[PDB]
RNA sequence: GUUCACCACGGUGUGGUUGAUGACUGGGGUGAAGUCGUAACAAGGUAGCCGUAGGGGAACCUGCGGCUGGAUC
RNA sequence: AAACUGAAGAGUUUGAUCAUGGCUCAGAUUGAACGCUGGCGGCAGGCUUAACACAUGCAAGUCGAGCGGUAACAGGAGAAGCUUGCUUCUUGCUGACGAGCGGCGGACGGGUGAGUAAUACUUAGGAAUCUACCUAGUAGUGGGGGAUAGCUCGGGGAAACUCGAAUUAAUACCGCAUACGACCUACGGGAGAAAGGGGGCUCUCGCUAUUAGAUGAGCCUAAGUCGGAUUAGCUAGAUGGUGGGGUAAAGGCCUACCAUGGCGACGAUCUGUAGCUGGUCUGAGAGGAUGAUCAGCCACACCGGGACUGAGACACGGCCCGGACUCCUACGGGAGGCAGCAGUGGGGAAUAUUGGACAAUGGGGGCAACCCUGAUCCAGCCAUGCCGCGUGUGUGAAGAAGGCCUUUUGGUUGUAAAGCACUUUAAGCAGUGAAGAAGACUCCGUGGUUAAUACCCACGGACGAUGACAUUAGCUGCAGAAUAAGCACCGGCUAACUCUGUGCCAGCAGCCGCGGUAAUACAGAGGGUGCAAGCGUUAAUCGGAAUUACUGGGCGUAAAGGGAGCGUAGGUGGCUCGAUAAGUCAGAUGUGAAAUCCCCGGGCUUAACCUGG
């Protein structure tokens, strides 16, 4: 970077990306549980994994980590495969 | 290519730097260019008076 | 540019009087050579071609008004585009030039001296509708229906203007122009009609030449 | 909205047909109208129409890679 | 945002603006949305020096555009007479 | 951090296309007071021409079929 | 009312002719080059080649009214050595302000045309999307926590920079609390925000969730859009479907399985070439050629790849990795990308200043003040083009001299010159002098606001703070013809003819051709012709060329009927009564950007130019 602000915007980007990648990774782990519980066809474990994911999944969509439309879509599509899994 | 040196007299030898324009010479087979007189190394025709600009000759004072 | 050289060898090349000399002497007395074209031979053999009676007819109109080819080929382009006959719209644009009109009105002994009056800021034009008398130094101003010409106060006592009037009265004054000698003022009432200029100019040869 | 009519030249795809629409595009210099044709793959949800039928197809949102039209009516059928 | 601004025309030392509705990021003389008049800085006392279609200048204000400080004054000194 | 997946550079092998060059070689053209003939144009002195085959320093010749764009009849 | 106006041929095959048919020419045009010459102004244009490599300067900052603060700076208050008017040290106390955290901008504006023959462009539509700033709404803006940059303390490094310990603020970050909308829902219910600052409890700038606009972006469909068949077969995530993933969003975009599809002589595939358009040149038109400057779209930013942040980038002057090159180094390591504006080297036939200012129109930041802006507005260089003006004007004959020809005496240069009388455009000199400026600030008044006559905002007055250009444009005076003409051609085409020299030599030439001792064709002169601050030459496009013929040609013998037939695709197709309305025609509507072209006007003294409909 050749100018002060360009140098500042660059060191301001590693900070804004480490912080938002520890939250991007958080969104993913909480969905591994919902996909690991579905893979073992367990409604009781999946609903208890889908239930502790909604608050994570959409709190991080209000923050900007993922888009609300991805948060809605992940909720819908996961609720459509547990509801069908011997409701 | 081979170009035609028009005018009465010239000062061209090997390694002379010349400007070449288009225009063929009817009587000469395989000559389709004219060397520009006065351009870079080619000198204007020495004692020209009438068609001076066609032979790179300055207006006589 | 304009043509500076001798004027009575232009006429002689055209074979007619071009008004390039103030009418104090008869045309055949000012030159006395006006039977043979200028130069060594002049009057000789060779049969002139169709292109030669076309070039000489357009060269003649150009020499009369003092206009060079580029300004004169623009006139033919204005006259062709313009509605109506081309060779009559052309003769109107040339007769509506401001430097031509201060000679048809009597303030210039000849168009070359009337060119020397318009150019030297000694002639004011007033566009019809406006009320101010602007000074101009452009010979090629196209006058329109109602424009009023007047001599500049600084040069209203000109010794060369005073005798240009005297000599114009013998030549006459057109009907499409109203002149006032006492007030050194005129009026371009109307562009001249085809039947208000000499019938020796063949404008059909001019339009014929500008089509290759 | 934007309906198009043509024959069915292929129907050997699941919920899909190939429709041949004919047009008379006029030569831009010689003025003769040349009858040209394009193959448009439409979507037949119930997979009912066969090849050789007249079908109306309307433009819709794309359903596949090279399929964005859908069957709306079968005016004519194979004789 | 959308802006109602002037786009320079005319010639050297002889400007002639056309009041224009455009996206604010487009070049001054570039792409616009609608042309709604003109403006002669150097004009005569018997010539239309300012003209502006007031029906779309208002349509475009209830719609979101933001006039520039030169056109807002231009309207301000054109509807007063 | 480690490891796996994807992947850029890079490497390897084998082909295709294409430019410039190449001893030598083929015909094409231009150039003079050349050498050998005289094939065609007249019935051009064996009518010419087409396809094909054989032959011959070279134009060309000969056979077979065809044509008149062949004169004399 | 008007946009409705436009069409030329010649030379050259022959002893001669007519036809055929090529070649050449006269025209227009240029981002032009070169040769000779060169006065001025206005308006445009100016690296077409190396998307070659780039020295140096500038081209993106701004906010202290988010925050801790105090490196400089200027003050202010007190210490006053007081050295009596020298003068310093403490203090963020104030104007402000370097670095730092934070916000907005940097995705625009500007450049280029390498790639790209189709994720492009043009035209017409569509639905499955997101959208900072802006407009109009709706519900809010509650309450806590843990950090951390700068600042310290100690190191490492030649530098670039860096490592550790301690640690403060915030509109930085993270919980918790609520939620009109909004999201998921099995529709029973579940989960999700934010931040404060400023002016005198208010108002305002903000922030949060969201609706509808507008704007912008992404996506899709159909039609159109270069050449080659001496490139005919092309495809295996390939064609379609389902489950799942992925996206802001449809979709083989990805994936597993299932089927075996999809495209192609209406040109797939492979090649070569190219940014596309409005437009530009040409042309009577139809066409042909082209895609500079202006505007729209696209793509690219030393080369290959990946992403981050963000409303928006896979980012021209941002990040990471790799590479080539250039540079610095203490040899361990580092830095950089003018296809921004100037400019350099190089390449080239060839294309400019390392200029001024943010005054105007815009853009970024800010409450403003104000700052930034090589966008832009101007200035500089260049006859590169278009347009305009000038280089004088009248009068002057036993028709002077000099040149040239000549029948030796006439002709011609020629009213041309001289002489005489004028004029001062342009340039020069001196004055004067608009307009580009939008009237910021400050003050008053009115209205809204309010608890309020504060504040804020809107409106109405006063006032003059603001001009780079600039010594402006213009206008008025002074002087003196004073400072200002060249280029090509003159056998025919093609306007314009004679001598002298030369002797198939020297040379000319677009073509036909000229030159071999009397050359209108070479070279020089005189005279003339055409253009003119230009004139010629070369390059290039169209024209003439009806010479690819659609408009608008031919095929017995001039080039040209396939050796003949059968026949596929295709093209075309009898009569009569119906139906349909696709083609066809008409009408309406939407659209066909602006500019350009044309018509009618209007402003530059005219014109070029600008401009309204």
């Amino acid at each position: 970077a050749n100018t002060a602000q360009a140098r500042k915007r660059a060191r301001q980007n590693t900070k804004r990306r480490q912080n938002s990648a520890s939250q991007r990774s958080m969104v993913r782990t909480y969905l591994k549980r919902v996909d690991a519980a579905i893979a073992a066809k367990d409604y009781d474990a999946a609903t208890e994994a889908y239930k502790k994911a909604i608050p994570v999944l959409d709190r991080m969509a209000d923050k900007g980590i993922i888009h609300k439309n991805k948060a809605a879509r992940r909720k819908s599509r996961l609720n459509k495969t547990i509801k069908g899994l011997q409701a | 290519v081979s170009s035609y040196i028009g005018g009465e007299g010239h000062n061209l030898q090997e390694h002379s730097v010349v400007l070449i324009r288009g225009g063929r010479v009817k009587d000469l087979p395989g000559v389709r260019y004219h060397t520009v007189r006065g351009a870079l190394d080619c000198a204007g025709v020495k004692d020209r008076k009438q068609g001076r600009s066609k032979y790179g000759a300055k207006k006589p004072k | 540019a304009r043509y500076i050289g001798p004027k009575l060898k232009l006429s002689r090349r055209e074979g007619t009087d071009l008004g390039l000399k103030s009418g104090v002497k008869p045309y055949d007395v000012k030159t006395k050579k006006a039977a043979r074209p200028p130069g060594q031979h002049g009057v000789s053999r060779n049969k002139t071609s169709e292109y030669a009676l076309q070039l000489r007819e357009k060269q003649k109109v150009k020499r009369i008004y003092g206009v060079l080819e580029r300004q004169f080929a623009n006139y033919y382009k204005e006259a062709a585009r313009k509605r109506g006959a081309t060779g009559e719209n052309l003769l109107a644009m040339l007769e509506s030039r401001l430097d031509n009109v201060v000679y048809r009105m009597g303030f210039g002994s000849t168009r070359a001296e009337a060119r020397q009056l318009v150019s030297h800021r000694t002639v004011m034009v007033k566009k019809a509708g406006r009320d101010e008398f602007v000074r101009v130094n452009i010979p090629s101003i196209q006058l329109q229906d109602g424009d009023v010409i007047a001599i500049q106060e600084k040069s209203r006592e000109q010794l060369r203007i005073k005798n240009a009037i005297e000599l114009a009265t013998q030549r006459g004054i057109p009907e499409w122009l109203d002149v006032d000698h006492s007030k050194l003022q005129g009026t371009f009432k109307k562009a001249p009609d085809r039947i208000d200029l000499p019938a020796e100019i063949n404008e059909s040869l001019i339009v014929e030449l500008y089509s290759k | 909205a934007s309906v198009l009519t043509g024959r069915v030249v292929s129907d050997k795809m699941d919920k899909s047909i190939t429709v041949l629409i004919e047009r008379l595009v006029r030569h831009p210099l010689y003025g003769k109208q040349l009858r040209r044709s394009t193959k448009i793959k439409a979507h037949d949800e119930n997979n009912v129409c066969q090849q050789g039928d007249l079908v109306r197809i309307k433009e819709t949102r794309p359903i596949s890679k090279t399929k964005a039209w859908t069957l709306v009516d079968v005016v004519e059928k194979v004789e | 945002m959308v802006v109602i601004r002037l786009a320079r025309g005319g010639a050297k030392k002889r400007p002639f603006y056309q009041v224009v509705v455009a996206d604010q990021r487009r070049a001054r003389d570039g792409r616009y949305i609608e042309n709604i008049g003109f403006f002669n800085p150097l004009a005569k006392e018997s010539e239309e020096a300012v003209r502006l279609n007031m029906e779309a200048y208002h349509a475009w204000i209830a719609k979101g555009a933001q006039p520039s400080d030169r056109v807002a004054s231009l309207v301000r000194a054109y509807n007063k007479a």
